[PDB]
């Protein structure tokens, strides 16, 4: 596992997300904090990806590797 | 200001042109790659030019489109306005 | 907006997750509780596509859409 | 006891080679559909059969894969056991 400490995280969230996240606990038979660290785990790995993706564009900008807009309109039959 | 696509934009394009063909086939597929492609074009005026929330990832902001799950990270440089990417994302 | 009630949700996060968590809050200029919300709103989409997946999987089987494992091997070159 | 396939799971590996063959090419995309039927192969036997985790289903068990973001959820069903889909996922 990990060697980490861990602090308590808080937040408030609207009953409907409660409910439908204590039936996914009920079903799968694993607690809220499991599944609550499951989708804070899962989002942060999400949004790393996109900072990933944006890196690889800026390399593509930073090496000049850019097209005009219009001639992205005419591949797709726009203009 | 002139309005430009990365190399990688312009393959995310012909790649989500490729994910909706098997789903939705041709016509459709190239009807909604069309519309990612309008949807960014108003980032050509500088009134749009702040448009989007702040990315993870400095001087970048990100687009976040109608209809279609895709983002639009971009950033003005000089006198352009360059998308980055088309990404596809995770909406609520 | 929702018109919904809410409840404060807690759980135990280890400190490098809620140290990313805390520099997408700052990258972002959107608070902790912003980013919980969205990451368990995402989370329990994603559980209920799986279930829409199952779903459609129990379908087929119910129908007799039966397929035998030996047949599934020779059309992939294993057997 | 007998191990098939729903019609869903055999298209299921088919549309996983074509996501593959575009990212890795067709001999590593093959491989990687022969990892995946070769994981599900051993819930044919009855030690097996209570593997993986309980799904958000009812009567539905869950075999989280090796290697590939993929799971399969299974159900014993008389004599069968049924592998009801290969479906994508997100792993930690």
């Amino acid at each position: 596992g990990s060697h980490m400490m861990s602090t308590v995280v808080s937040f408030r969230a609207d009953d409907a997300l409660v409910a439908a996240l204590d039936e996914l606990a009920r079903a799968t038979h694993r607690d809220r904090p499991y599944h609550l660290r499951q989708a804070l785990a899962q989002y942060l790995e999400r949004q790393q990806w996109q900072v990933a993706a944006i890196d690889e564009g800026l390399a593509d900008a930073n090496a000049g590797r850019l097209l005009e807009h219009i001639e992205i309109e005419k591949r797709w039959g726009l203009q | 200001m002139s309005l430009k696509w990365t190399r990688k934009a312009a393959a995310d394009l012909d790649a989500i042109y490729d994910h909706y063909v098997v789903l939705i086939g041709p016509e459709k597929a190239l009807k909604a790659v069309q519309d990612i492609v309008e949807q960014v074009k108003p980032l050509q005026q500088v009134a749009n030019q702040g448009a989007g929330r702040p990315s993870e990832v400095p001087g970048v902001r990100t687009l976040t489109l109608e209809r279609w799950p895709f983002s639009a990270p971009f950033r003005v440089k000089g006198k352009e306005i360059q998308i980055l990417r088309i990404d596809r994302v995770e909406i609520t």
